[PDB]
């Protein structure tokens, strides 16, 4: 919202975040690509334990609909969190 | 140590392309050059004299 | 990270006690040669679950970046942590148990 308050203002003027704003853009701007590759690395883990699609690797193959399905936002330690839950429900 | 292997297949196959991706993720991001760096570093010194 | 591989330490420990009692109380044999009988059943998944986690978490290293760093402080414990557990489940309570025991779709939705 204030990237298009800036946007409104006269031309000759520009914008930039630094400090923590630089990071967590840093962060947000990547975020999607690395966190498909971790939900890619975490398939290939729930998929080669009980050998394939054997037994419950193919309901767990719905997951992926689940985690689409799933304003309101969550911190960067609950994103490896829910990750962890997931696990530790596996092993369970 | 066969055994731990044969009797687990998809396992040795998850392996594989676990390494495909590795593969491919180091041929394409490397710095892929026609041919070897062996130019030596080299440090330029530059100055004007008008 | 640390904290969450506490949890994966306890089962592999509290499955081998139980072989270990069962097989005392059923024999009536000393630990020891009770505790040498008693590793030709459970050679299943408990060490298996650690080498996988290892090698699905091996290739995580080997990429940069600050959230990759910081993904290092969970890929790097994580991989030590079972590597510790693989080394004292079939190390350190083995010794123990030796030296101490006495004689429905839409509701997931």
């Amino acid at each position: 919202f204030m990237a298009d308050l800036v946007a409104k203002l006269p031309a000759g003027v520009g914008y930039s975040w630094t400090g923590l704003s630089y990071q967590e853009a840093l962060s947000s701007n990547q975020a999607p690509a690395l966190y498909a590759i971790s939900l890619v690395v975490v398939f290939l883990a729930l998929a080669a334990l009980y050998e394939s699609w054997s037994i419950p690797f193919s309901v767990m193959l719905v997951v992926p609909l689940g985690v689409v399905g799933a304003g309101l936002s969550n911190d960067v330690y609950f994103q490896v969190g829910l990750l962890t839950t997931i696990g530790l429900s596996a092993k369970n | 140590m066969a055994n731990y292997f044969i009797d687990r297949p998809v396992f040795a196959w998850v392996l594989a392309i676990i390494m495909m991706l590795a593969g491919g993720l180091a041929i394409m991001n490397l710095p892929v050059a026609q041919y070897p760096q062996i130019a030596p570093p080299t440090i330029t010194v530059s100055a004007t004299y008008p | 990270g640390m904290v969450l591989a506490i949890g994966l330490l306890v089962d592999d420990a509290i499955v081998v006690v139980e072989n270990v009692e069962r097989v005392i109380a059923e024999d009536k044999l000393p630990p020891k040669e009770a505790t040498h009988k008693s590793m030709g059943q459970i050679q299943r998944a408990l060490v298996g679950i650690a080498v996988v986690l290892s090698a699905v978490f091996m290739p995580m290293a080997f990429m940069s970046g600050a959230t990759g760093e910081i993904y290092r402080q969970f890929s790097i414990t994580l991989i030590s942590s079972m590597l510790l557990s693989v080394f004292v489940a079939m190390s350190l309570t083995p010794a123990l148990c030796a030296t101490i025991l006495k004689a429905y779709m839409v509701v997931y939705l």
